[PDB]
């Protein structure tokens, strides 16, 4: 082993709790703040 | 010089041999061997014998006298022959049997369903047939 | 070879020309009997083989 | 069956409908049936049946 | 076959209640309140007041409690009137009791240890995989991943060890109902279609939500040929759906290509989605791949496309598609590039011949870099 | 029951029917196959757009 000492590991200063941890796949797209799909659609049809 | 001196050592393969069987595998360079004489041996393998033949109970070639293990013949020699299935099979069609439907299906699908298929037999827990018992009255 | 691994009923080479014991071939044991073992049998009870 | 042997003897008579309905089950356990198997109908159409 | 404890209609109850939308809900309280009232479940009540700032019913709460301790105290002299006689069974049966009460009530904690006393004394294995299932259905209601990983792992090793394959179906439909919730919908949709026509647990949920379920599932991780093979030609399927007009809406517009349909009902899924407390954390994920799903069906036949064309066949305006196209095709989804000054969809897949080179390299330069650190490794 | 049958035997035979229209061609027109087939341009397009899925 060659323990890379001169490079620190992160400090544990805060070290917050996850926020959730769920583990599913994450994915880029999730991120996004979309406007409730349905919506879209009604806004759609209305404005044809 | 190796390529040279594994063609020379088949002349320990000459034409004049007995068939054998081969048993078991004792140390490799070793092995016993039953002869069609009727007797057993602890016998040596020839080294240029390719061992993945060797499977038990496989037709083997020994010397004459020695009875080494000297060549690994052919899967069967056999004296049981196998039907000809070009002048020995049968002429007697499906349609040439009058009825016998339910038999007919039974016995079409215990050899040959089992050999379609398979991947319905198991998911409902029951076992394919190893044989099937054709019996009733004379004739 | 030593006597005491010529056990009753165990392989051996003999010689060609006079049958001198010099080998101890392997011998299959077949054990027939570490096969039928069901442990606890689980799922054989008295409440369902009621009746 | 000498005494000092196995000597205590139990009889066992063909099974009665509730006995064939649980060897119904036990054999039956271990095989892909679908939802509403009603083995207890099964058992009412095979009387007079053995293991 | 089994007991309704948990009862997961009062999870649900508390998912809808806990949706900032539906908090409101008079009817919905109104049927939570009388399960607890019908239940005694002291402990829920409690911990529904902390997480829903709700007043407490000191007048019911009371003769709740007084009730909570008659029965446990019943069940505590049950118990020991067993163990001080009787051999095994009855002390059994009365430790099942008692924990199964104590679910009944609510008590996590106590369930639990209870339920492991119960079965460390155990030994029947049928016995034993009811133990896991009540552990899983807890596990279910209470979203306890931990438990419900541990519970699923004990229930395959007592399967293989030897079980009824009723029991084995069971733990498939549970497997299912997890792999759903932990947005494994491959798995989800695999042990739904294999467990459809052997389907007994109805303590989790109803025939007619189970082949909803199992559709929605179907749909976005079975292909075209799947698809067709067991979803839509499926007989017991098709049979349930009869009764659910918008299910069978939502899969054979998808399948006819009936494409404003489609849209329309997956519109209503969404909602319905979000509301199933299962499925709400992924009714997003769902909508938007069961979008690229019909826009990646659409084009699978259409070397060349009109934004016109596309957009009447989903009943949508052109610049929705354009910026859903857009996204997707960023996003790496859909094969295929927008040309605006001519509003025209040009496909773009990738020939196979490239695509494997592609992936041939990329596989063998991993394969490469692991055999030349080992190489490395075998000297220093 | 013949009756019962008639719309997939039409389908089938819709199917069968563009195969062969289409056959001898490269970059055919799906007007012309509309008017060799004897069915709407919309219906022709759509079958075909199933056919290739």
């Amino acid at each position: 082993d060659d323990e890379f000492e001169e490079f620190p590991a992160e400090d544990w200063a805060g070290l917050d709790e996850d926020e959730d941890a769920h583990v599913w796949e994450d994915n880029w797209d999730d991120d996004n703040v979309e406007d409730d799909f349905s919506n879209q659609l009604r806004a759609e049809l209305e404005k044809h | 010089e190796f390529l040279h001196a594994q063609e020379e050592v088949k002349r320990i393969q000459s034409i004049p041999l007995v068939i054998g069987q081969f048993l078991e595998a004792v140390d490799q360079n070793t092995a016993i061997v039953g002869s069609t004489t009727g007797s057993n041996y602890y016998v040596r393998i020839l080294s240029t014998i390719d061992r993945e033949l060797l499977k038990p109970n496989a037709s083997v070639a020994l010397h004459k006298h020695s009875n080494a293990l000297v060549d690994v013949l052919p899967p069967e020699a056999d004296s049981s022959i196998m039907m000809l299935t070009s002048d020995q099979k049968p002429d007697v069609m499906y349609a040439d049997i009058g009825g016998m439907d339910i038999q007919k299906q039974e016995v079409r699908e215990a050899v040959e369903l089992p050999l379609t298929h398979f991947e319905l037999y198991k998911q409902i827990g029951i076992d394919p047939p190893r044989g099937v018992l054709m019996y009733g009255p004379p004739g | 070879i030593d006597i005491n691994d010529v056990t009753p009923n165990c392989r051996v080479a003999l010689r060609n020309d006079s049958y001198t014991l010099h080998k101890i071939l392997p011998n299959k044991v077949d054990p027939l009997v570490s096969l039928m073992m069901v442990e606890k049998v689980p799922d054989s009870t008295y409440e369902m083989i009621g009746g | 069956l000498r005494p000092g042997r196995i000597d205590r003897k139990i009889e066992f008579p063909p099974p009665n409908e509730e006995a064939r309905l649980d060897i119904l089950k036990i054999h039956s356990r271990k095989m892909n049936l679908t939802r509403g198997i009603n083995l207890r109908k099964i058992a009412e159409l095979m009387p007079g049946a053995s293991g | 076959g089994l007991p309704k404890n948990p009862d997961l209609r009062i999870a649900q109850l508390r998912f809808l209640l806990s949706l900032p939308e539906h908090r409101g809900d008079a009817a919905v309280r109104d049927e939570l309140m009388a399960a607890v009232r019908d239940n005694n479940m002291a402990p829920y009540y409690e911990a529904l007041c902390k997480s829903l700032d709700w007043q407490i019913d000191v007048d019911l709460l009371n003769k709740m409690k007084k009730a909570n301790e008659d029965e446990l105290k019943r069940l505590d002299e049950e118990l020991e009137d067993a163990e001080k006689n009787l051999g095994e069974s009855e002390i059994r049966d009365a430790m099942m009791a008692k924990a199964e009460y104590l679910c009944r009530i609510g008590d996590k904690e106590g369930a639990l240890t209870a339920f492991r006393k119960t079965y460390d004394k155990t030994v029947a294995l049928g016995h034993r995989l009811d133990i896991v299932f009540y552990l899983l259905r807890i596990g279910l209601f209470y979203m306890d991943n931990d438990l419900i990983t541990r519970n699923t792992e004990k229930a395959k090793s007592l399967i293989e060890e030897g079980g009824d394959w009723d029991r084995r179906n069971r733990l498939k439909v549970y497997q299912g109902l997890y792999c759903v919730a932990i947005r494994d919908f491959k798995q989800a949709a695999e042990l739904f279609l294999d467990t459809v026509s052997t389907f007994t647990s109805y303590e989790l949920m109803d025939y007619k939500t189970f082949v909803t379920y199992t559709v929605y599932v179907s749909m976005i991780a079975l292909e075209r040929p799947d698809l067709r093979e067991k979803v839509i030609k499926g007989a017991e399927i098709l049979e349930v759906l009869h009764s659910l007009p918008a299910v069978r809406q939502y899969l054979f517009s998808l399948y006819e290509c009936r494409y404003s349909v489609f849209f329309q009902s997956l519109a209503v899924v969404e909602q319905e989605m979000k509301k199933d407390w299962l499925f709400a954390p992924h009714y997003r994920y769902y909508v938007r791949e069961m979008r690229i799903h019909a826009y990646s069906q659409l084009l699978e036949s259409y070397r060349s496309l009109t934004l016109g064309y596309m957009a009447e066949a989903f009943g949508v305006g052109v610049e929705f598609i354009d910026q859903e196209l857009s996204r997707f095709i960023a996003a790496g989804r859909l094969h295929c590039k927008i040309d605006k000054v001519n509003e025209i969809v040009e496909t773009n897949r990738p020939d196979s011949k490239n695509w494997q080179y592609q992936e041939t390299i990329k596989k063998g330069d991993l394969l490469l870099n692991r055999v030349q650190k080992l190489s490395r490794v075998i000297n220093m | 029951i013949i009756s019962t049958h008639l719309a997939k035997l039409y389908d089938n035979l819709l199917e069968q029917n563009l195969i062969r229209v289409i056959e001898p061609f490269s970059r055919v027109q799906i007007e012309h196959i509309s008017s060799l087939i004897k069915l709407s341009k919309a219906d022709v397009e759509r079958k075909l757009s199933q056919m290739i899925l």
